[PDB]
RNA sequence: GAAAUUGUUGAAAGGGAAGGGCAUUUGAUCAGACA
RNA sequence: GGAAUACUGCCAGCUGGGACUGAGGACUGCGACGUAAGUCAAGGAUGCUGGCAUAAUGGUUAUAUGCCGCCCGUCUUGAAACACGGACCAAGGAGUCUAACGUCUAUGCGAGUGUUUGGGUGUAAAACCCAUACGCGUAAUGAAAGUGAACGUAGGUUGGGGCCUCGCAAGAGGUGCACAAUCGACCGAUCCUGAUGUCUUCGGAUGGAUUUGAGUAAGAGCAUAGCUGUUGGGACCCGAAAG
RNA sequence: GUCGAAUUUGGGUAUAGGGGCGAAAGACUAAUCGAACCAUCUAGUAGCUGGUUCCUGCCGAAGUUUCCCUCAGGAUAGCAG
RNA sequence: AAAUAUGUAAGAAGUCCUUGUUACUUAAUUGAACGUGGACAUUUGAAUGAAGAGCUUUUAGUGGGCCAUUUUUGGUAAGCAGAACUGGCGAUGCGGGAUGAACCGAACGUAGAGUUAAGGUGCCGGAAUACACGCUCAUCAGACACCACAAAAGGUGUUAG
RNA sequence: GCCCUGAAAAUGGAUGGCGCUCAAGCGUGUUACCUAUACUCUACCGUCAGGGUUGAUAUGAUGCCCUGACGAGUAGGCAGGCGUGGAGGUCAGUGACGAAGCCUAGACCGUAAGGUCGGGUCGAACGGCCUCUAGUGCAGAUCUUGGUGGUAGUAGCAAAUA
RNA sequence: AAGGUAGCCAAAUGCCUCGUCAUCUAAUUAGUGACGCGCAUGAAUGGAUUAACGAGAUUCCCACUGUCCCUAUCUACUAUCUAGCGAAACCACAGCCAAGGGAACGGGCUUGGCAGAAUCAGCGGGGAAAGAAGACCCUGUUGAGCUUGACUCUAGU
RNA sequence: GUGGCCUAUCGAUCCUUUAGUCCCUCGGAAUUUGAGGCUAGAGGUGCCAGAAAAGUUACCACAGGGAUAACUGGCUUGUG
RNA sequence: GCGUUGGAUUGUUCACCCACUAAUAGGGAACGUGAGCUGGGUUUAGACCGUCGUGAGACAGGUUAGUUUUACCCUACUGAU
């Protein structure tokens, strides 16, 4: 008959690296998890207490929970017609910080400075991002850069 | 025959109740029986007042106890102590109990 | 006589007619599964402040 | 063709007239439209729509709830709106001497106002007095106190009243509600 | 009325809005309660947990007069004394004229605290009280005297 | 004294069915305004 | 060395022929042309003229011609089917009523509500009037013995229509019902703590607990009527082999 | 085929429905027999076949999930008003 | 170690400063959580769109499906059996493919005028027996997707390389 | 590349047919032209949405009016209407000087369910509007009862000597 | 428990099988006589053999013949026509083909062939002709007859 | 450290029985046996969301099914 | 284009022999053809044997006996007005 148990199909999932076995590195013990953090699931295989389904490989969550060795996250699932929210006890192994938004803090704290500086000077403090723009007018010189003639090669077979 | 969400129902018609139907019909012609049975009794029977005395008694359990009603007769002892018989008292248009 | 087994055709269309609904997200979230010992302390936390207040 | 991103000739879904065939509640319904239209008067509005509602969407408003807004700061001297029936409570032993403008008062509710020194009036009464709803203060009554609303979103670990006729031991107590007997919901 | 029902609207229509699949047959999936632990479980165990099994203990020839005590609140406590007496009594608190309540004469068997009650004796002859409604009688000047 | 069905008389069409839709010709028949 | 032309593009350049359409019905607008009066192609057609005034136009009907058109109803993934019922016509012919209920809506009264079991009365199965009860609601929670809902402006926080103050406005401040999320308090159950006192085993004050309830926290219900839905009944109509 | 006999036949009489009768075919028991006919229970039940009667307007599907002696049926979620 | 699909973030429920509560935590007012008070407005934190957003009750029918492109399992194969994504038929007429449930175009209130789609313009049949450069002669030529079939191997037939 | 050999099936036969050979065939390029219930503009009907207007003295504020967009549909849902038997109210309604019914390739109104009129036949009752009520609408069910066809002046009306 | 004895046989009992040999014929899956490791013969579930008898099942021979080579002719009564009398089955609408596509076998649809009133006697190609809600097969939480240490009972004893 | 390094190794109602609390009830009032409740386990349903169940019909019956087999026809051509 | 046979055994299609012959080729037409026939076979109910089953009964094993209905209609065809 069909199998569906907890850990099927993660063959390749839960591996280690190539040459990356053995303990964990204590960098991951000593980072510190407050609520309201941001943080990204990726099970380590050699760690089988605290473990994450296979479903939440690669998921982002909300620290909802702080414990001894362990964190709660609250992640959204699409079920069905909808989202529906899951709370995961995970160990500290299973999860690091996300990057997605510490960068964004960095430009939070630029912004401030912009507008800042110019509050005493300039209107228009102009803090809004923009897409890639086309590009301007340019003039190309030939001075040492004189165009050479390209022309399709014919077929030959060099077996 | 289970669907929903509703309420669970005990309707008891799974004998011939059809056979047993009573529809009271006649509910205004017995009350017009009935006026023309006390005005045919009351000319009939005396200048009485076509209904025995009754006493109070008070009402048995603890959920009526607290008011008086009318009860079926008089005691023995409670005729004796008016000053006449039970016999006399029966037939003078007082009710007399004797338990 | 045999039939179809299973299939998942035209089942996301369905799902697209009312459903695909982001959570509505609230403040003051629900506080379950929340360490008891936290919870045990942070009552009386705002017991103190509501007096001082 | 066109390609549709909503549904077509679609109703708005609001009552835009009283279900009833009331003939003196039309009529309050015809002065209030002729106000919201010539006023923009944010009272107005709502008091037109009010009277739209049904039964079940305009719960009574007892004199303790009048009360109670009374004593908020600064509403002392406010006309109470209530586009419903005002019903009297017993519990409360004083009352202001305010004014309160409602469909219906029950005969508890106009004794008591009066008996303070206030008045009751009607609706076309208040139009008169504040044509745009100057000094008045609005009442609604609860509409989840309603028995029906108990019984809605029943389900496992809901925590609802189901829908039951008789109430005792051997009514819907048994395995499903009880570790003892099978489960606990 | 029969002029106003859909069966005047499904004239003409063939199915009269039972569908040509499904149709409408005499009792699929049977009469009355029947599966309820085999095809209709999903629908008892949601919107009726509790119907299958016996929790309690018997008690034969049950009489119910023997467990009659209506329940009576103290904020509710002031609408047994007549409307054209209340205005004398709270204006005149005071002892040696303190109003009597027979709550058994209105049909009530306990007397509970809830509500708040003025500040006015008040002389309550009550069969059964809870300890808080004699406390807030006793707070304002009145006393509780047992009846049966 | 209805229909199915039938007789007579009158009109019309008909080269292996008949019946129908849009448009106009031909025949028959008919209402409206003469302000 | 100097032009022309082709190709591509622009013109708030000019101008001829043909077809379809005429919606609206006092005035109001925006412009143009003029010193002005006024005029105009400027928020939708007017002017001039002829024939006929009846079967002439048109309607109806039969027929002809051009093109198109397979037999309806039904089950079905799929019917014109070599799938089933139907020769023709008239009349009859299939979701009804009842008991108990869910949602919604209308009406009366409202912490109450229900006159019609019965009584009174009558122009007599109608209409009119009425006592006491009873039903439901106003208290819940436990298997039960039982106990029984305010620390506080009937709590705090966040969002809230409307109203109030100021302001030309925008906005700011104040108050914030209903409703939504959350933290507390109160009542019953469960597990603990066990005060003053005692028929020395009774009594259970006080203070708690990732526990539990269809609760409290200035009541909302009762009655009647209607569509729709549910169950028992012959139960939308007709149909077994049987017992 | 048989034709003096285990022969053919009239009338009288006996055996009645889970019973009869059978030189035995499940044959016969009033054109009815691997359980007669008649009335009633009875409008017996049917997840199965057929049918289900006026017009216009607006919106508009599903053959998929879990459970069921569930596989021509229901409950449940979804889609629809 | 791709491509295509896939999670989160792009602010007022935010950022910054100062200091209030606690029985939790720390060697320690240390930290954690929740707050008081002050400052920062909508180029207030990318793009485009938004027949308005949010929410609740109740109930119908359905729970036999099938087809096409791409991915793909069993099978020699099948108009065979079974899955994945999307679009369709069923429930749908209309123009085209002679004819056809699914292909192409395009989806439909009643009319008038104009222009087109896919497909076509010798005649049937509305529209060039149009223009231009080549190729092909078959005693079983050929003629338009889905689609109603043809192969290996050959020819001093003819054409170009 | 094109053509040919390889290349055999049963009724007569199908580039759709005729027919077509510097094509009306094959590959490719450039323009003109034909026509869908699609697109553009206009009218009309309905639906939905956003608005204007109570002022008396002239009738519908569920009225009237302005603006924009939209229109496929089985199973199924909802809404507004048409028709039938009977009931309360009203039109002091119609009628032996002809009610009801029936016939009528005669007329008018409505998108439709239907409504109205004329003519013929006929002989005693019947209708509009506001409401109440249901044993209220048929093309089918090898439907029920009754009536009637094509088949068809057909099969046939020939054992038992006349 | 005993291992088929006396007998009998490709037998109405033998799968292989049209078994092998002999006989019968020009030619024999037939018939008969033998042979027997007999799938799976056998002794009152009776074995073997039997004169007579049989509308019983088979093979051959003689006579006989229209069974046939190979058909022909004659009689009566029909059919046929007339006078009188006068039904029924059946019927969605109907009735010419070829190919195509289509629910994969068309009277209708598409493209072609074609196509002239009204009819009589024959005829069995077609109308997937008519006669019956398939008796075969499967499905249904539909039956009945019969059987048995199926489940549960019961008269009798 | 709240069983086996991780991914499988298992079971409702009714009834019986055990453990706990020695608590609640037997409804005219009490004591002692007995019985019934409260909380947590065990006895098992493997068709494992869990009816208690042997055949035969060639004497046969009914409701249906082309959702499904025994002929043609169609697709396919391994095999021939 | 024109022909492709007569027989023994078998219900047989198939197969195998005898013989003649110029030759005794292979196939289709709803595995052509039952309102054209025939009914030997298969495939209802009777009966027998062998094997199997406790039994009722089973056997694509053998054996014997077992109802073959209707054309007058349309078209097609053959002739005839
Ligand atoms: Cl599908
Ligand atoms: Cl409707
Ligand atoms: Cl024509
Ligand atoms: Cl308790
Ligand atoms: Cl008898
Ligand atoms: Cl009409
Ligand atoms: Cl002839
Ligand atoms: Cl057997
Ligand atoms: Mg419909
Ligand atoms: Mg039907
Ligand atoms: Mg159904
Ligand atoms: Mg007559
Ligand atoms: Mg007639
Ligand atoms: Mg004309
Ligand atoms: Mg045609
Ligand atoms: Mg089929
Ligand atoms: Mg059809
Ligand atoms: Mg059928
Ligand atoms: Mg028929
Ligand atoms: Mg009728
Ligand atoms: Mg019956
Ligand atoms: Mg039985
Ligand atoms: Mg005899
Ligand atoms: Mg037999
Ligand atoms: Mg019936
Ligand atoms: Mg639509
Ligand atoms: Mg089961
Ligand atoms: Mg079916
Ligand atoms: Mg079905
Ligand atoms: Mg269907
Ligand atoms: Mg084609
Ligand atoms: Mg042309
Ligand atoms: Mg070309
Ligand atoms: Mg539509
Ligand atoms: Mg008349
Ligand atoms: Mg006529
Ligand atoms: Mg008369
Ligand atoms: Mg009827
Ligand atoms: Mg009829
Ligand atoms: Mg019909
Ligand atoms: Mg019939
Ligand atoms: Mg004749
Ligand atoms: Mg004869
Ligand atoms: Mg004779
Ligand atoms: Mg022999
Ligand atoms: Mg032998
Ligand atoms: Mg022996
Ligand atoms: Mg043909
Ligand atoms: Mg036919
Ligand atoms: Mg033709
Ligand atoms: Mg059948
Ligand atoms: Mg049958
Ligand atoms: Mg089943
Ligand atoms: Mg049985
Ligand atoms: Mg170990
Ligand atoms: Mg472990
Ligand atoms: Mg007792
Ligand atoms: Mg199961
Ligand atoms: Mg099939
Ligand atoms: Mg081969
Ligand atoms: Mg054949
Ligand atoms: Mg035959
Ligand atoms: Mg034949
Ligand atoms: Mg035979
Ligand atoms: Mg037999």
């Amino acid at each position: 008959g069909k199998s569906h148990g907890y850990r099927s199909r993660t063959r390749y999932m839960f591996q280690r690296d190539f040459r990356k076995h053995g303990a964990v590195h204590l960098s991951t013990y000593l980072k510190v998890y407050k609520v309201g953090d941001i943080v990204d699931i990726k099970a380590n295989g050699s760690i089988q207490k605290g473990m994450p389904h296979k479903f939440y490989q690669g998921k982002t969550g909300v620290v909802y929970n702080v414990t001894k060795s362990s964190v709660g996250v609250i992640i959204n699932k699409m079920v069905g017609n909808r989202y529906l929210e899951k709370r995961l006890n995970l160990r500290v192994e299973h999860i690091k910080h996300s990057k997605c938004r510490q960068e964004f803090l960095e430009r939070v704290k630029a912004n401030a400075a912009k507008r800042a500086e110019a509050k005493a000077q300039g209107v228009a403090v102009q803090l809004k991002r923009q897409p890639a723009q086309p590009r301007e007018s340019r003039i190309v010189s030939t001075e040492g850069n004189v165009p050479q003639t390209l022309a399709p090669v014919p077929y030959e077979t060099f077996i | 025959a289970i669907s929903k969400n509703l309420p669970i129902l005990k309707n008891h018609f799974r004998k011939h109740w059809q056979e047993r139907v009573k529809v009271h019909f006649d509910q205004a012609g017995k009350k017009v029986s009935r006026r023309n049975a006390r005005a045919t009794r009351a000319a009939k029977i005396a200048p009485r007042p076509l209904d025995l005395l009754r006493p109070v008694v008070r009402a048995p359990t603890v959920k009526y106890n607290r008011k008086v009603r009318a009860g079926r007769g008089f005691t023995l002892a409670e005729v004796k102590a008016a000053g006449l018989t039970a016999a006399y008292a029966r037939t003078i248009g007082i009710a007399v109990d004797h338990r | 006589a045999k039939s179809k087994n299973h299939t998942a055709h035209n089942q996301t269309r369905k799902a697209h007619r009312n459903g695909i609904k982001k959570p509505k997200t609230y403040k003051y979230p629900s506080l379950k599964g929340v360490d008891p010992k936290f919870r045990r302390n942070h009552k009386h936390a705002l017991h103190g402040t509501a007096k001082a207040l | 063709g066109i390609d549709h991103t909503s549904k077509q000739h679609k109703r708005s879904g609001h009552r835009t007239a009283p279900k009833s065939d009331n003939v003196y509640l039309k009529l309050l319904v015809k002065l209030y439209t002729f106000l919201a239209r010539r006023t923009d008067a944010p009272f107005n509005k709502v008091v037109l729509k009010a009277l739209f509602l049904s039964k079940i969407n305009r719960p009574p408003v007892s004199v303790s709830r009048i009360a109670r807004a009374l004593k908020q700061e600064g509403a002392a001297n406010k006309t109470v709106v209530v586009v419903g029936t005002v019903t009297d409570d017993a519990r409360i032993f004083e009352f202001p001497k305010t004014t309160v403008a409602a469909l219906r008062f029950t005969a508890g509710a106009r004794a008591k106002i009066v008996k303070a020194g206030g008045e009751c009036i009607t609706l076309d009464q208040l139009a008169v007095r504040a044509p745009k709803g100057q000094n008045t203060l609005i009442l609604r009554g609860p509409r989840n106190s309603r028995e029906a609303v108990r019984h809605f979103g029943m389900g496992p670990h809901k925590g609802k009243a189901p829908r039951i006729l008789s109430t005792g031991r051997k009514f819907e107590r048994a395995r499903g509600r009880r570790r003892s007997k099978g489960f606990k919901v | 009325p029969s002029r106003f029902t859909k069966t005047r609207k499904h004239r003409g229509h063939v199915s009269a809005g039972k569908g040509r699949i499904g149709k409408h047959r005499k009792h699929p999936g049977g009469r009355g309660m029947a599966g309820g632990q085999h095809h209709h479980r999903i629908n008892m165990d949601k919107y009726h947990p509790g119907y299958f099994g016996k929790v309690g203990m018997r008690y034969f020839h049950k009489q119910q007069a023997h467990f009659w005590k209506p329940v009576l609140n103290l904020d509710k406590l002031w609408t047994l004394i007549p409307e054209d007496k209340r205005d004398q009594y709270l204006k005149s608190a005071s002892k040696e004229t303190a109003p009597v309540i027979d709550t058994l004469a209105a049909g009530y068997g306990k007397i509970l605290g809830k509500g708040r009650i003025p500040n006015v004796p008040v002389i309550v002859k009550a069969r059964f009280v809870s300890k808080l409604a004699e406390e807030k009688i006793r707070a304002a000047g009145g006393v509780v005297e047992l009846i049966a």
